[PDB]
C-alpha cells in the first residue's frame, strides 16, 4: 500500500544477479565474500536481524549488530566443515577403520547407517557432544565480540594454521584456497544428504544405492 | 450518458444498475430497452403458459400432451409449428411508433395504444413502470421454474400445481 | 470521487485490487452501495464461519443436543417457526438500517456512529477497520469453500490442520 | 515466571512500561499512573493483596472439600 | 494496445467478436487494459507462462506409447489413458514433479513482488541456451509475436484435446 | 480515540456521550419510537403503546396462572390483562391530574391535561384491544408445517 516497500531496501535493481540473471541482485551479494556468484533467490542475506541475539539476547546489552552475511557465512562454513569430515568418517568406518586399540563395540558395528544407534546406546556419543558443546562455547563468543564492534576478526578466521600451508602466501592465494573450502564443503554437504537418504531408504555401499526394482521404505 | 430519468431505474440514489455498463448512449439503451421489453412481455405470457399446462389444463384435442419442457421434446413438432407462424406474423404486424419509447407499437394496423386506459401523463409511466417491472419479475420467474424442474420435477419448488377458484367459469 | 478519497480497504499484500476494474466508471453512490455490500456479505460471513465451527464441533447444547452435528443437515431440522423468527428478526434491523442511512454524514457501514467521535484521520482507526475488511473477506471466501466440502467431498470438518 | 522482570541484567519486562502501554480507545490514559500508586501507597497495595487472599481461602474450602488432600478427612 | 506489449496486430481473423471489430488486431473486446492499466504486465506474463505450459502439455498428450520411458508402473501400456496418469502416479510421480516446479516457480517471485517498478520485460527470463533471437528487433519482434501466437494456439488446443477425450475412446 | 465525550459539549452537565447513550442505532429506535415520534396525535400515540404492551401480557397470566392447566386458562388470562389495565389506566388518569391540572390551553403537547387524557384513552382501547387479538391469536396456534 502507501508505505514503501522493503522491496527496495533489499535489492539492488539497477544491477543483477549474476547465476540468476532475471531477478535482480541482492544489495548485500557485492562481492566482497569469496564464492558470490550473487546467488540468493530468497533473498535471505537482506533480512534484517542480528541473528547473534541467539548467542546473547539483545536486550542484555545495545551492540552494533552482526552483519547478516558474517552469520551466514559462519554456519556455511562451519557447516561444510562439519560435512566433510562427516563423509570422510562415514567411508572410513564402511571400510571399516577403527579406532587403534579399539574393543568390541566398535569392531562390532555392522555398517556407518547402524553406528548412531549402537553408539547412542553405548554412551559414546554422550560423551561426544559434552565435548563438542565445549567446542562451541568455547569458539562462539567472538561473534558478540565483532557484533560489539570491539574486534575485527572475519568469519571462520580461528586464526588456525599448524602447518603453515597458507602462512607468507599472496592474498589471492590465500583467497582461492578459502574458496577452494568451500567449494569443497558445499559439494561435502550436499554429499551427505545422498549418503544418508539413499542409505536410510536403500543399502549401505561404496555407492550406497537403493533397490530401484525393489521397496526402499 | 445519464440514465437515471429513463423509467424502470433501481432506485434514487443508484440510478441506473448497469454493473457492466452495457449501456454506453440513449441509442444502446434504447436498444437494451427494447429488449427488456420483448423478453419480459415474452416472459409474462410464459409463465402463465406454464402453470396453466403444469396444472393440468389443456386445450380441445391436446389432452394427451405432455407439460413442460418435455412437451416440447416430446409433442409432435408439426403440431409446434403453427407456434412459429403465429408469432411471426405478429413479429411483422406490429409497428414501432416513431418519436416514442422503444417497444411503442402505436403504429400498427390494429388499434393498439393506451386508449381508455391512462390519461394523465404520470398515469401513462405508471402502467409502463409496472409492465416492466412485472416483466422482470417473469424473466426470472420462468427460468426459476424450468431450473426446479429439471432439478427435482417440481416446478414451484413448494407445492405441485395449482388449484384456480373459477366460480363463474365452473 | 471515491477512487480519490477511499482509505479502508487499501492494504500491504496487493494494494487497490480491481483487477478487472469493476469501479473505473462508478459513482459514489454505487461506490458506497458496493463498500456496505462488501461489509455486510463480509460480517454476515464472519458469523456463519463461527456458527458453523462451532456445530461441527459438537458445541451445539440446543434442543438437548438432538439436532445433528452436520451445520447443513441440521438446518432442515431445525422448525420453520425458528427460520421465520431469523428472518424477521434481520428485516427489523434492516429496517432501522435504513434510517440510519438517511441520516445525513453516514459512512458507508456504520450502523453504531462510529463517526461521531472519530474519522479517518486517526491511524488506528482505519487499521483497525482494515482488519475487520480482510478477516471478512477471508471469511467470505472460506463459507464458499466449507460448503463445497460439504456438500462434495463429504466432510464438515478442519481437513487442513486436523493432523496436528 | 520469577525470571520475567528486568533487575540488574538488561533482559527483563518493566512493569511501568507494561502498565502504560496498555490503553484503549474507551479508557483514556489507561493504566498510567498505577505503578507509582502501587510502589508509593501501603494501603493500595494491602486492598489488592488482601482480597485476593480472602478470595483464595474460600476456593480452598471448595476444593478441598470436593477433592479431599489428606489420608482419612472425608 | 496495452503499453506496446507485443500482440494484436494480427491479421488473424475472428466472426465471432460480439464487440467490436471480426479482426485480431488490438482483441481487448471486456476492456481489461484501459479500466487496469497497471495489471498489463502481470497479464502479460500470466499469458506467456500459461501458453508455454500449454504448448508443453500438448506434444505430453501426444506421447502417449511409453516411449523413452520404462517401468511398469509408468508403462503407458498400463495405463492406456495419458489423462490416468494424473491419478495413476499422483503419489509416485506427480509429488515428484511438484517439488522441482514449486522450487523454480518460487525463485521468481523476487521479480514479480514488484514487476513495474522493476525493468524486466514481462515474460523474459534470460533463457536463450542457443543463442539464438532473431538480433534484428524487426524480426525480433516477430519471433515473439510467433510465440504467442503458437502460445495462443496451444491453449485453445489443449482444452479441445482433453475434453475431446472425455468424450471419445482414448 | 475517545468513543466517549461530554454531552452536548458541556463538560460540567451530569451526562456523557457514550456509544449506548448517542449511537446512530439509539437515536434511531428512540425518535421513531411512539412516544417520541413526529406528528403523531396524543390518541394515536396512546394507540400504538397499547397496542404494544397488551399483547405481550396476556401470555404471563395464560400460562403461569392459577387456572393454567383448566381449560377455561386463557378466557382467564385475558380477564387478568384486562384488570391490569384497569389499574394501569386508573394511574394515568391520577397522574394526569396531579401533574397538569385542570384547564389547559397550549394543546397538542402531550404534558397537558387534554393531550394526556387523549393518550390515556387510546391507551385503554389498545390494549384491551390487543388483549384480545392475543386471545384470537393463541386460540389455535400455527405449526407452520408443509
Ligand atoms: C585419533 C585416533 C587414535 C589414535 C591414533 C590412537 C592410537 C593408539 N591407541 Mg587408541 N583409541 C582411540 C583413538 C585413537 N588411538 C579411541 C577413540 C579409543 C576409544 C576406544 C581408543 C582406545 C584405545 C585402547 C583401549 C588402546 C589404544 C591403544 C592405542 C595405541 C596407539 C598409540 C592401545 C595402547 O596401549 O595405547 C597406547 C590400547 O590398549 N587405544
Ligand atoms: C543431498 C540430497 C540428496 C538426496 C536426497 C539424494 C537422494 C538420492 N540419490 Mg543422490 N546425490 C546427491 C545428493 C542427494 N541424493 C549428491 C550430492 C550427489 C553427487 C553427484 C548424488 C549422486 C547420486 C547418484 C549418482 C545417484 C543418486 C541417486 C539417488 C537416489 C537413490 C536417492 C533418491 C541414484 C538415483 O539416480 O536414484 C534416483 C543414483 O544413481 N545420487
Ligand atoms: C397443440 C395443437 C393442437 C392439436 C394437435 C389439436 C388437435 C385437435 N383439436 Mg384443438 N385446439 C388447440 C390446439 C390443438 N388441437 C388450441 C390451441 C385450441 C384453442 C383455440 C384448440 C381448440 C379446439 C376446439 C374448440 C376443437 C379442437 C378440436 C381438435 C380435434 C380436431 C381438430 C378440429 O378442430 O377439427 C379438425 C383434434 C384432436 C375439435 C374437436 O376435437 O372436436 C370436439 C374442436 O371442436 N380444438
Ligand atoms: C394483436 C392483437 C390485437 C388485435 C387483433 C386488436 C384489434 C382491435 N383493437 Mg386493439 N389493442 C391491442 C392489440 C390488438 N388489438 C393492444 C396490445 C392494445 C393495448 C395497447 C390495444 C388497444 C386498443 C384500444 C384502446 C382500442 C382497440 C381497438 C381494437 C378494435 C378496433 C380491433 C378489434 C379499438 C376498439 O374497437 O375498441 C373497442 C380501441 O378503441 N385496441
Ligand atoms: C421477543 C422475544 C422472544 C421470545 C418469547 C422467543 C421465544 C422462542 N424462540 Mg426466539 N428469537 C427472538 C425473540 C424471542 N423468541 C429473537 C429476537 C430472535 C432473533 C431474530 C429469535 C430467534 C430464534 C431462533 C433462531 C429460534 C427461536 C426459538 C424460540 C422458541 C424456543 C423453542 C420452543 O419453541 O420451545 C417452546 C421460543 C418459542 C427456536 C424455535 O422456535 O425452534 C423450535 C429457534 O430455533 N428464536
Ligand atoms: C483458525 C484456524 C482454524 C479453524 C477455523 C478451525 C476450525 C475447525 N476445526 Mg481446527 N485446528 C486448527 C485450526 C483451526 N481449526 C489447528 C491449528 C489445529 C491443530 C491444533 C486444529 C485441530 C483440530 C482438530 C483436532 C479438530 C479440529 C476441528 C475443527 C472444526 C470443529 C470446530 C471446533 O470446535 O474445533 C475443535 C472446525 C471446522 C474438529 C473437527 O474437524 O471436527 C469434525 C477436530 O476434531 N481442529
Ligand atoms: C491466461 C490467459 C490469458 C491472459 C492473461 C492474456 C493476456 C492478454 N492478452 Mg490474451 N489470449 C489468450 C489468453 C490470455 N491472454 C488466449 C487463450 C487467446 C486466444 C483465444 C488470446 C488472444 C489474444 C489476442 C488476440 C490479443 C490478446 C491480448 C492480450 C493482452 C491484452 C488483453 C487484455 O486485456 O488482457 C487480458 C487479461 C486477462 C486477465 C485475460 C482474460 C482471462 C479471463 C477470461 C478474464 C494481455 C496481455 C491482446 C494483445 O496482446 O495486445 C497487445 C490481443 O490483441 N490475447
Ligand atoms: C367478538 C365478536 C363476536 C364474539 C362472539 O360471538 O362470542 C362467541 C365467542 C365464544 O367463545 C367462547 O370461548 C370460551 C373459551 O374458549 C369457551 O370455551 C367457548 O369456546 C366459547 O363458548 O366469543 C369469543 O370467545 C371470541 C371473542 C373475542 C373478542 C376479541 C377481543 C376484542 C377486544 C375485547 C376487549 C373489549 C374492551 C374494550 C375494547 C376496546
Ligand atoms: C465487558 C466488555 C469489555 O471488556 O469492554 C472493554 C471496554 C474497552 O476497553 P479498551 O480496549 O478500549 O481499553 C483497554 C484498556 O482498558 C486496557 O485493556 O472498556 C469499557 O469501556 C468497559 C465499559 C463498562 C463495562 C459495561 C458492563
Ligand atoms: C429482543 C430484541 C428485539 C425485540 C423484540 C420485541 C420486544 C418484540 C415485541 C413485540 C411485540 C410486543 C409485539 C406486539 C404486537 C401487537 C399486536 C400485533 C397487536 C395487534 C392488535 C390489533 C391488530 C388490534 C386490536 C383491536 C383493537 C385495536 C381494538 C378493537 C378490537 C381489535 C381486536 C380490532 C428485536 C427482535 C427487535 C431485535 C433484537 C432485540
Ligand atoms: C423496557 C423499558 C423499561 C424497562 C423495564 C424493565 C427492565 C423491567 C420492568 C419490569 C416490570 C414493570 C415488571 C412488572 C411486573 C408486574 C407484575 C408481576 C404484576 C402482577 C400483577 C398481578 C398478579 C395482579 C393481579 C390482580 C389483577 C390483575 C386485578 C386485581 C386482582 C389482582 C391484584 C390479583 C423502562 C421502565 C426502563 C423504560 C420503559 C421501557
Amino acid at each position: 500500500a502507501m508505505p514503501d516497500r522493503m522491496w527496495n531496501k533489499m535489492v539492488d535493481k539497477t544491477q543483477r544477479s549474476k547465476a540468476m540473471p532475471f531477478l535482480p541482485r541482492p544489495i548485500n551479494l557485492d562481492g566482497s565474500y569469496v564464492g558470490d556468484v550473487g546467488f540468493d533467490p530468497f533473498y535471505l542475506s537482506s533480512i534484517d536481524k542480528n541473528f547473534a541475539g541467539f548467542i546473547q539476547p539483545p536486550s542484555w546489552e545495545e551492540t552494533n549488530g552482526l552483519p547478516t552475511l558474517y552469520w551466514m557465512r559462519e554456519a556455511e562454513l562451519k557447516h561444510g566443515r562439519i560435512a566433510m569430515m562427516a563423509f570422510a568418517g562415514w567411508l572410513a568406518t564402511d571400510f571399516g577403520v577403527r579406532f587403534p586399540g579399539a574393543g568390541e563395540p566398535y569392531t562390532s558395528v555392522p555398517n556407518a547407517f547402524s553406528a548412531h544407534n549402537i553408539m547412542v546406546d553405548s554412551g559414546a556419543m554422550w560423551v561426544m557432544l559434552s565435548l563438542i558443546g565445549f567446542i562451541e562455547i568455547s569458539t562462539a563468543a567472538v561473534l558478540v565480540e565483532v557484533s560489539k564492534g570491539e574486534n575485527d576478526r572475519e568469519a571462520g578466521d580461528f586464526c588456525f594454521d599448524p602447518l603453515g600451508f597458507c602462512k607468507g602466501k599472496s592474498a589471492d592465494a590465500i583467497n582461492t584456497m578459502k574458496l577452494k573450502e568451500l567449494q569443497n564443503g558445499r559439494a561435502a554437504m550436499m554429499a551427505f544428504g545422498g549418503l544418508a537418504t539413499q542409505t536410510a531408504l536403500g543399502g549401505v555401499d561404496f555407492p550406497y544405492l537403493v533397490p530401484y526394482p525393489n521397496v526402499a521404505d | 450518458a445519464d440514465f437515471s430519468g429513463e423509467i424502470g431505474a433501481a432506485n434514487a440514489e443508484l440510478g441506473c444498475w448497469d454493473p457492466l455498463n452495457f449501456c454506453t448512449d440513449q441509442a444502446s439503451f434504447d436498444k437494451m430497452r427494447y429488449a427488456e421489453l420483448k423478453h419480459g412481455r415474452v416472459a409474462q405470457l410464459a409463465a402463465w403458459g406454464y402453470a396453466t399446462t403444469w396444472s393440468g389444463a389443456r386445450f380441445p384435442g391436446c389432452e394427451d400432451f405432455p407439460a413442460g419442457h418435455e412437451a416440447v421434446l416430446k409433442i409432435g413438432t408439426e403440431n409446434l409449428i403453427p407456434v412459429l407462424v403465429v408469432a411471426g406474423a405478429l413479429e411483422t404486424l406490429w409497428k414501432q411508433k416513431e418519436g416514442s419509447f422503444p417497444g411503442d407499437f402505436s403504429a400498427t394496423s390494429f388499434p393498439v395504444g393506451f386508449g381508455p386506459f391512462a390519461k394523465t401523463e404520470a398515469d401513462m409511466i405508471d402502467l409502463r413502470t409496472k409492465e416492466l417491472n412485472n416483466g422482470r419479475a417473469a424473466m426470472m420467474g420462468i427460468l426459476g421454474m424450468i431450473v426446479h424442474e429439471q432439478i427435482d420435477g417440481k416446478p414451484f419448488i413448494f407445492f405441485d400445481k395449482f388449484e384456480i377458484y373459477a366460480p363463474f367459469g365452473n | 470521487a471515491w477512487r480519490d478519497e477511499v482509505v479502508v480497504g487499501i492494504t500491504a499484500p496487493v494494494g487497490f485490487f480491481d483487477p478487472l476494474g469493476l469501479s473505473k466508471g462508478k459513482d459514489d453512490a454505487t461506490m458506497a452501495y458496493y463498500r456496505e455490500a462488501e461489509l455486510k456479505n463480509g460480517r454476515v460471513a464472519m458469523a456463519a464461519c463461527l456458527g458453523w465451527y462451532l456445530n461441527a464441533g459438537g458445541v451445539h447444547p440446543a434442543f438437548n443436543s438432538e439436532l445433528s452435528n452436520d451445520p447443513l443437515k441440521a438446518m432442515v431440522e431445525l422448525p420453520a417457526v425458528g427460520w421465520l423468527q431469523f428472518v424477521l428478526g434481520c428485516g427489523a434491523i434492516e429496517w432501522l438500517g435504513q434510517q440510519i442511512k438517511e441520516r445525513p454524514g453516514y459512512v458507508p457501514g456504520d450502523l453504531l456512529g462510529a463517526s461521531y467521535w472519530v474519522d479517518n484521520s486517526d491511524e488506528g482507526w482505519v487499521m483497525y477497520q482494515n482488519k475487520e475488511l480482510n478477516n471478512g473477506r477471508l471469511a467470505m471466501l472460506a463459507i464458499v469453500g466449507m460448503v463445497y466440502q460439504d456438500v462434495f467431498v463429504g466432510d464438515y470438518g478442519d481437513m487442513m490442520y486436523k493432523q496436528l | 515466571a520469577g525470571h520475567m522482570y528486568r533487575t540488574n541484567w538488561g533482559i527483563g519486562h518493566n512493569m511501568k512500561e507494561i502498565l502504560e502501554a496498555h490503553k484503549g480507545p474507551f479508557t483514556g490514559e489507561g493504566h498510567k499512573g498505577l505503578y507509582e500508586i502501587l510502589t508509593t501507597s501501603w494501603h493500595a497495595q494491602l486492598a489488592i493483596n488482601l482480597a485476593m487472599m480472602g478470595s483464595l481461602s474460600i476456593i480452598v474450602a471448595h476444593h478441598m472439600y470436593a477433592m479431599p488432600p489428606y489420608p482419612y478427612l472425608a | 494496445f496495452a503499453n506496446g506489449l507485443v500482440g494484436g496486430e494480427g491479421p488473424e481473423p475472428m466472426p465471432f467478436n460480439l464487440v467490436g471489430e471480426k479482426n485480431a488486431k488490438n482483441f481487448d473486446p471486456a476492456g481489461f487494459s484501459e479500466r487496469a492499466p497497471e495489471w498489463i504486465n502481470w497479464f502479460r506474463e500470466a499469458e506467456l507462462k500459461h501458453g508455454r505450459q500449454a504448448m508443453l502439455a500438448v506434444v505430453g498428450m501426444v506421447v502417449p506409447e511409453f516411449v523413452r520411458i520404462p517401468g511398469e508402473a509408468f508403462s503407458f501400456e498400463a495405463i492406456p489413458n495419458v489423462l490416468d496418469a494424473h491419478d495413476a502416479l499422483l503419489d509416485t510421480s506427480m509429488k515428484q514433479i511438484l517439488l522441482w516446479i514449486s522450487l523454480m516457480e518460487a525463485m521468481s517471485l523476487g521479480a514479480l513482488s514488484n514487476m513495474n517498478e522493476f525493468d524486466r520485460e514481462p515474460g523474459n527470463f534470460g533463457f536463450d541456451p542457443l543463442g539464438m533471437m532473431p538480433k534484428d528487433a524487426a524480426k525480433a519482434k516477430e519471433m515473439q509475436l510467433k510465440e504467442l501466437k503458437n502460445g495462443r494456439l496451444a491453449m485453445v488446443a489443449i482444452g479441445g484435446m482433453v475434453h475431446g477425450a472425455i468424450t471419445t475412446g482414448h | 480515540a475517545n468513543f466517549i465525550k461530554p454531552y452536548n459539549d458541556d463538560p460540567f452537565v451530569g451526562h456523557l456521550a457514550t456509544p449506548i447513550t448517542s449511537s446512530s442505532l439509539t437515536r434511531a429506535l428512540l425518535k421513531n419510537l411512539p412516544a417520541y415520534r413526529f406528528g403523531l396525535t396524543p390518541l394515536l400515540r396512546g394507540l400504538e403503546i397499547g397496542l404494544a404492551h397488551g399483547y405481550f401480557l396476556i401470555g404471563p397470566f395464560a400460562q403461569l396462572g392459577p387456572l393454567r392447566n383448566s381449560d377455561i386458562g386463557l378466557l382467564a388470562g385475558f380477564l387478568s390483562t384486562i384488570g391490569l389495565i384497569l389499574i394501569l389506566t386508573l394511574g394515568l388518569t391520577i397522574y394526569g391530574a396531579a401533574a397538569f391540572g385542570q384547564e389547559k390551553s397550549n394543546g397538542s403537547e402531550l404534558q397537558t391535561k387534554k393531550s394526556w387524557d387523549q393518550f390515556k384513552g387510546g391507551f385503554f382501547v389498545g390494549a384491551c384491544g390487543s388483549a384480545g387479538f392475543a386471545f384470537i391469536c393463541l386460540s389455535s396456534i400455527p405449526t407452520f408445517a408443509l
